[PDB]
C-alpha cells in the first residue's frame, strides 16, 4: 500500500509540505449576471424617471 | 425593493373622490366601501324664503 499510495519522501512526517504535494481545492470559475445597466439608468434618472424596484 | 414611489405632493385620495364620480354616479350608496358621498341639503344652504 505503501509503495501504491504514500507519496516518495527523503524524510518521514516533513515539518512542512510544499505546495505542490497538498491537495488544493480548485472550483470553478464564478459566473455573475449583473442586474442593472450602468449608463441606462443614468440617463433615465437625469431625464426626470423615477425608478424603483 | 419597494415599488410604491409616492410623492409628497400628489393627493391619492382627492384623486379617487373625482374618479368616483366620473365612473359612475355617486348618489346611490354602497355600504361596503363605505362610500355615502357627503352633500348637504339643497334649499338649507340657498335658503329659499317663500
Amino acid at each position: 500500500q505503501a509503495a501504491v499510495t504514500s507519496t516518495p519522501r527523503a524524510k518521514l512526517n516533513p515539518r512542512n509540505w510544499p505546495s505542490t504535494l497538498v491537495y488544493q481545492e480548485i472550483p470553478g470559475p464564478t459566473t455573475v449576471l449583473l442586474p442593472r445597466d450602468a449608463l441606462a439608468e443614468v440617463r433615465m434618472t437625469n431625464s426626470g424617471v423615477q425608478l424603483a424596484g | 425593493l419597494n415599488a410604491v414611489v409616492d410623492l409628497q405632493d400628489r393627493n391619492t385620495e382627492l384623486s379617487y373622490q373625482l374618479l368616483l364620480d366620473s365612473l359612475g354616479d355617486r348618489t346611490r350608496y354602497f355600504s361596503m366601501w363605505n362610500s355615502a358621498v357627503d352633500s348637504y341639503d339643497p334649499d338649507v344652504r340657498i335658503i329659499e324664503n317663500h
